[PDB]
């Protein structure tokens, strides 16, 4: 459900700009099993050293500009390409159809949209790129680190995609609901203040009491949902996570002693173990944020 | 137990020869009848609630020592893991396969999970007839703990055997699992025939629940299971989840709203001093206000840093036992019939111990995502109890009129809804800025046991990277201010724009799509840069976590460039030590910055807590001056 | 749209507020009685085998405590011979419990104190034994296979009889063995308000067989038809045929008891007829025929009904007409 | 202060002037069938060992007789092999009757007086473990546990429906089980005095259950209320509300039958009311509640009851006011 949004402030340059962040992440995974491999060189006793420790720093300025260069300066094409062709894409229609609407909706909508996802969406969308690009990098990298009868990877997408088919679901319901609970409390804030001398003449003024009790109860209750989505999120992919961490000391369990263990690699697959279940969670948060988003 | 001729010479001496093979054997009975027992009660119960059960619903009850149960139920799983990895040592001495050594162990595990299923069948269901079937084991254990030691002190080792280690961390489970035994409202004994506890069986809780359509209760095995299989059922049913997702508010069951209550009632008594009102003493009123939770879930935030600060270290001795051990191939040096203390950091034990690295990460993350559980509910008692003393407060005084005859009352509503949800916000993780600076000086000081030109390179990449986070991040928050100021520029020309709808035609088309979208572009033009700003600085934050790579390859070159030495060790553990350093590093400065807004968010509510007969009646449009009205006087009749 | 029972049986409520889980816990035949055959199989053979082992580690244990097995002296007689392993002493342990009595592994005059452990495996063993029979036996009685033979129709049907507006449920045995004493009770479960400002959420009101004696039930072995005339106590007497479909949500169960001929048991079997469930102005069709030998009685005509011309007023204005006639 | 029966219920009663209590003695299976678990197993345990050591005995008698054991002669046969100790007669003995059949110990053809001893102590011994059989399956079916589920309120309210004055007493069950037939009925138990000058000490009539057709029972599955209007033959007519519930020292019994859907038995639920646990003025809070589902019950409610405006005269002068109006 994605291919409206492809077709937002370009294609291609977006394209060949994060298709280039890809491929600078390629390098930095790359940068990363160059000093395993030294690593194993330095294990193994420089030869090489000016070559390593020279060579291991040249993705390091180009990771970092290229891979923050898709939304660099995406919010101004987005900007004049979204709030222009929207302006223009309402502003040519006739005033007619627009005349029998709810101006609510569409302002609300409208405006909301523009410095929302204008202000919002290219954080969470470089954040979901950068957590996806990590946690399937070192996910693989890690994978064939381990021997092929130690990836098991379908358990991992199993519960995996338990977790994150029915938390979509929930989570989806739960900041929904949660997300729509704010309003009514400052709109009878608003209330509140105006009809202070109404309170004067309310001589039963705990009934906004006790009703205002109810609206930040129900408010409160949604905070209780959003600490049970925090809760369950952090909870169940750490802890698919560890066990991923289990099998990843399988791995070096049967990889260590039984066959020639590599004199590098080996702490791999446990720091990416580790930051695996990171990559699970970030993920998981980040994919939740990209719903929303 | 048998190699080649052990049981003869067992059966030889007096006393079953002061309990070779059978101090392990006597141990096992006992568990082995606890185990028996149990399946009978437990299986039925099983059955029950699968095919016709009423108690599908609602049902609770407490016991006398529930955090000790399982504090000491947590701790025999300690103890059963250590048991069971010192039994793997001297089965490997590759001689003979001795099976009545490491039996005994094996055996507890299945019993203590066994006690784990009799305690939530007695929470279901409450009688002392299983806390009787419990002591009864209890004792029987705590009569071969004896013997092991007793076998022991004659061949005594002192602090040179794990064994010992292993008997007496269980010895001390015995000593604790007496006082569960001891619970006064158990009726098992001849004394007091009737029931010593007559307010027990009725629970506050399960009446909030029993009108309650979602339970949400704390009491509960606190593992964050059943808060999320309540809820997920319902998702994971199609039909339920549509009607879920929307009357949700109606769904939830307003469970702790009869403890909302009483955190209202908490601030006000908090507030009850000796002294006059201060945003010094209303601040420290609150910390008194929350009482257990603060220090507490700081606590337990202490207890993740001390698991989570660790991690990498189990993580070196794979290295050094595998990689650096390469033809060590000796597995002992000492009395090999029985377990020693010394080289615990074996081969397979750093195996087993980094599963148990993971069981503790699990209790980092744990812990760490509860006391965050409770700093999120202590925030929501914030802004519930705040919000209830304010608008009670404002509704009650109505004081200095003059101000509020303006309308920065309403400023004072809104600010007052920025402000104290900022303010929660401010407070909604004070104990992960608590225990930052402990998992960074700690962390520090493992990196130090590493070496010390990585130290000042990851120091000093993060003692750079702060102020660039939050001044940068404070350019992007003036960046959000003026961007604020012209987006609500493009809000005055979008309500404009409502206007030109109320307008005609060709004249508001022309008129307002020009200026509209001239202004709109200009205003959307200054915000356009301002967003250039901020993305610029948002890469500065994605330049950031290359400071750190930066670091690792300075780390490990200059590092290894002033020694003479070269290790697999630092690459691994030292690059983990580094994505700690990260989280605490914007996490510190956000936590400045949220300092500074819970100085200015308490600020600001220390500035918000400042028929008929008439007589000579004088009032005043503002108390600090002279009377608008003086000797008004009228009475009318009804 | 809301429901109190099925169509089958069985109504299922929602209990709120438990008091004590215990005095459940403490009456176990009845739930025992009531699992299922799978796990009726699983508790009787897991708790054989969980004595089993617990007989047969206590003797491995007076074998080590004698130690007599492996030095091999002798002169030094075992409590209990050929016991070389210890998969052997739980082989003995099965014996004695079963009293298979297989001759390999015999018992001495040497300890006396496995041979008065011996007569307490034995007496539980012996005792466990029995109670799973009481257990079985109870489950070979229940009766309610017995009820499902017991057929209702699809839909209801009210119409006038001899005069008088009659509600008509017709019921039917599938087998060729009988109930004896069986009792019927059909009950009214609406909505009422009293006068005084009472809402009870489901009142029963019972309504009359209309049996002329005064009866309580009859003897079944063709389909029969029960009749419920339409009097002034009636709460059906302010019904009309159109309105009373669809305005009214209410319901009526159907309690058939009874006992079996073959077992002193006696069984119930419910159901319920909604407001869509009832038909107005058709009647049941004429299941039996005469043949030759005996009397026949098709099955496929009862979920059948004929529509005949019946009058669109309600009982009070029934009984008004011909009050004034 | 003086009462008759538990809130829970069995009412105990004291019994002078006995004839004989032989015939109680005669009568052992009831009285077996009723003693608790602890006794029960002790029966049992004992009756066996008391019967294994009387034909431990005999056959020690048997081979002390012979004199065989003790001299050790090669061609003198013993009538059964391996006797060598006191103990060994006893284990032989316990073999036969639990049918083990161990095998060390062989019987003979030398002596035709125990081979018929043999056959004394194996019937004997087989009738026991058969008469165990059905005394143990008796308890195994003991419906006394199944009463329990029943629960009656707290207090009892007394308030006029549809113009008339009624008492109600609400029940309910805990089980998803139920209770087939049962049949309720409540009886007052007050001391009266006839006009020739005679006092029974407790009298009992029975109370209506006010069923339009002639009730007996009703279908119970969730809480439902019985009501007793007070007419002309109701003893509560020439009661008022303050002055009843104090003056008057009597009680009310309720008497709860019916049968069990699992087992044939019948069982009984019995409790008491009295002057003072009997409310004026309030009524039974609704405890059925519609959810999406089913309808749901609570329980906390069940002991709660509200308050409404009722008068505060006695029934004779309630059908005074209205007969005169
Ligand atoms: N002490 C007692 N306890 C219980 N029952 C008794 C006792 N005495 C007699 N009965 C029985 O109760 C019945 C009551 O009648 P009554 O007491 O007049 O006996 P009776 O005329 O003396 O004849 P009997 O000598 O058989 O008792 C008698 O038929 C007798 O069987
Ligand atoms: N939660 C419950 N579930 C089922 N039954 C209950 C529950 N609580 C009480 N009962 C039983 O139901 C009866 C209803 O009366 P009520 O609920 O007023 O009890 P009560 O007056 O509080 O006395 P008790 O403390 O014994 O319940 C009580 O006698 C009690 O035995």
């Amino acid at each position: 459900a994605c291919t409206k949004y492809l077709s937002s402030a370009g294609i291609l340059l977006l394209s060949l700009l994060v298709f280039s962040q890809l491929l600078k992440h390629m390098v930095l995974v790359a940068i990363d099993y160059w000093l395993a491999k030294w690593t194993d060189s330095a294990l193994v006793l420089q030869s090489v050293y000016a070559m390593v420790f020279t060579l291991l720093c040249s993705l390091g300025i180009v990771l970092c500009l290229v891979t923050s260069v898709t939304v660099e300066w995406t919010g101004l094409k987005v900007a004049k390409r979204l709030h222009r062709s929207l302006l223009n894409r309402i502003i040519l229609a006739p005033m007619r159809f627009f005349e029998t609407t709810p101006l609510g909706s569409i302002l609300n909508r409208f405006s909301s949209d523009c410095n929302t996802i204008d202000q919002h969406i290219p954080s969470t969308l470089e954040c979901l790129s950068r957590s996806t690009l990590l946690c399937v990098s070192a996910l693989t990298v890690i994978s064939y680190v381990t021997p092929v009868f130690l990836v098991a990877l379908l358990p991992l997408a199993v519960v995996c995609y338990f977790i994150q088919k029915y938390f979509r679901v929930a989570s989806r319901d739960l900041q929904q609901l949660d997300d729509t609970t704010q309003l009514p409390l400052v709109s009878h804030f608003a209330e509140t203040v105006e009809g202070l001398t109404t309170i004067r003449a309310f001589r039963y003024e705990a009934r906004f009491q006790q009703k205002l009790l109810e609206y930040t109860d129900s408010n409160n209750i949604a905070s209780l949902f959003l600490t049970a989505a925090n809760r369950w999120l952090e909870v169940c992919m750490e802890y698919i996570g560890a066990c991923v961490v289990l099998i990843a000391a399988a791995t070096s369990i049967s990889n260590s002693l039984h066959r020639e263990l590599s004199a590098g690699l080996v702490g791999l697959g446990l720091t990416y173990a580790l930051m695996v279940s990171n990559y699970l969670n970030w993920m998981v948060r980040n994919l939740a944020d990209m719903e929303i988003q | 137990c048998g190699t080649e001729n052990h049981s003869a010479a067992y059966r030889v001496d007096q006393g079953v020869l002061n309990n070779g093979c059978f101090v392990d054997a006597l141990n096992v009975v006992p568990h082995v009848f606890l185990l028996f027992i149990t399946f009978p009660i437990l299986f039925i119960g099983w059955g029950s609630q699968s095919s016709k059960v009423h108690i599908h619903h609602s049902t609770w009850l407490h016991f006398p020592g529930h955090n000790l149960r399982w504090i000491l139920t947590f701790i025999l799983l300690f103890v059963l893991v250590c048991e069971i990895a010192e039994g793997i040592l001297s089965d490997g001495v590759t001689e003979s396969r001795h099976l009545h050594l490491y039996m005994p162990a094996g055996m507890a595990f299945m019993a203590a999970i066994t006690s784990v299923v009799y305690y939530h069948n007695i929470e279901t269901s409450n009688f002392p007839k299983l806390l009787i079937a419990l002591l009864i084991y209890w004792t029987l254990a705590f009569i071969t703990k004896t013997i092991k030691f007793v076998k022991f002190y004659d061949h005594a080792i002192g602090f040179s055997q794990l064994r010992f280690c292993l008997t007496g961390l269980l010895v001390i489970l015995y000593g604790m699992l007496l006082l569960v035994e001891v619970n006064v409202i158990r009726v098992r004994r001849y004394i007091f025939f009737k029931t010593p506890r007559e307010v027990k069986p009725p629970e506050d809780l399960q009446d909030l629940g029993v009108r309650f359509l979602q339970p949400f209760v704390n009491l509960l095995s606190k593992g964050t299971y059943w808060w999320m299989n309540a809820f997920i059922k319902t998702a994971h049913k199609k039909p339920i989840d549509l009607r879920a997702i929307a009357k949700l508010p109606i769904a939830m069951r307003a469970l702790t709203n009869y403890q909302r209550l009483c955190v209202a009632f908490d601030a006000q008594a908090r507030k009850d001093t000796q002294s006059p009102q201060g945003a010094r003493a209303i601040w420290r009123a609150l910390c008194h206000a929350f009482g257990r939770r603060l220090i507490l879930s700081s606590t337990f935030r202490i207890l993740a840093d001390l698991l989570g600060f660790a991690g990498p270290l189990c993580i070196f001795g794979i290295v050094d036992h595998l990689g650096k051990e390469n033809h060590v191939f000796q597995p002992k040096t000492q009395f090999l019939g029985v377990y020693f203390v010394s080289s615990q950091e074996f081969l397979g034990n750093a195996y087993v111990l980094a599963v148990l690295l993971f069981l503790a990460l699990l209790l980092q993350r744990t812990f760490l995502q509860a006391s965050y559980y409770v700093a999120i509910e202590t925030g929501i008692n914030l802004r519930g109890a705040i919000q209830t003393k304010i608008y009670n407060k404002i509704m009650h005084m109505s004081t200095s009129n003059l101000s509020m005859g303006e309308m920065t009352a309403g400023q004072i509503c809104n600010l007052v809804a920025i402000d104290t949800n900022q303010l929660m916000w401010f407070f909604f993780l004070c104990p992960n800025l608590w225990t930052m600076p402990v998992q960074i000086i700690v962390g520090v000081i493992l990196l130090y046991y590493i070496l010390g030109v990585s130290a000042l390179i990851g120091a000093a990449v993060i003692i750079l990277l702060a102020p660039v986070q939050y001044f940068v991040a404070t350019k992007l928050s003036q960046a959000q201010r003026t961007t604020l100021e012209h987006s609500n520029e493009r809000l005055k020309q979008t309500n404009e724009m409502l206007r030109g709808m109320k307008l005609l035609k060709l004249y508001a088309w022309e008129s307002i799509f020009c200026s509209r979208v001239e202004v709109t572009r200009r205003k959307e033009m200054t915000s356009l840069r301002a967003f250039a700003v901020y993305t610029s600085i948002s890469i500065f934050m994605n330049t950031a976590i290359p400071i750190a790579a930066v670091l690792i390859t300075f780390v490990g070159h200059v590092s290894f460039f002033k020694e003479s030495d070269l290790s697999p060790s630092v690459a691994f553990a030292s690059l983990s030590l580094f994505h700690i350093l990260v989280t605490p590093l914007f996490l510190l400065s956000s936590v400045v910055r949220s300092t500074v807004k819970a100085l200015v968010s308490v600020q600001k509510l220390s500035e918000f807590l400042s028929c008929v007969q008439i007589i000579g009646g004088f009032f005043t449009w503002t108390p600090d001056g002279i009377p608008t009205l003086s000797n008004i006087t009228i009475r009318i009749p009804r | 749209r809301a429901r109190f029972v099925s169509k089958k049986g069985n109504c299922n409520v929602a209990h709120k507020n438990i008091r004590e889980q215990g005095r459940f816990l403490q009456d176990v035949f009845t739930t025992l009685v009531d699992l299922k055959w799978p796990h009726t199989l699983l508790i009787f053979t897991m708790s054989f085998l969980c004595s089993w082992l617990l007989f047969a580690m206590v003797w491995w244990l007076i074998a080590f405590a004698h130690g007599d097995l492996a030095p091999g002296e002798g002169t030094n007689v075992p409590c209990v011979t050929s016991i070389h392993s210890f998969s052997s002493a739980f082989l003995f342990s099965i014996e004695v419990q079963v009293t298979i009595g297989f001759g390999g592994r015999m018992v001495t005059e040497e300890c006396p104190l496995a041979i008065l452990i011996l007569i307490v495996q034995n007496i539980v063993g012996l005792m466990i034994n029995a109670i799973m029979l009481g257990c079985i036996f109870m489950k070979t009685a229940q009766a309610h296979r017995r009820a499902e033979t017991l057929i209702f129709s699809k839909h209801a049907v009210i119409t006038p009889r001899h005069g008088r507006l009659c509600f008509m449920l017709r019921v039917g045995d599938l087998r060729k063995s009988m109930i004896i004493s069986a009792t019927i009770h059909m009950q009214v479960v609406r909505k009422t308000t009293s006068p005084e400002g009472e809402v009870v959420p489901l009142h029963q009101v019972d309504i009359p067989m209309e049996n002329g004696v005064g009866g309580n039930s009859i003897f079944l072995v063709a389909p029969l038809i029960i009749y419920h005339v339409i009097d002034s106590n009636s709460p059906l007497y302010d019904l009309a045929p159109s309105d009373l479909h669809h305005h009214q949500d209410l319901e009526i169960i159907v309690i058939l008891e009874g006992v079996v001929e073959t077992t002193g048991i006696t069984t119930q079997a419910r159901t319920s007829y909604l407001a869509d469930e009832i038909l107005w102005g058709q009647r049941f069709v004429p299941i039996v025929a005469e043949e030759d030998g005996r009397y026949s009685v098709d099955y496929s005509k009862f979920g059948n009904t004929v529509k005949v011309p019946t009058p669109l007023c309600t009982a009070r204005q029934l009984d008004e007409d011909r009050s004034l006639l």
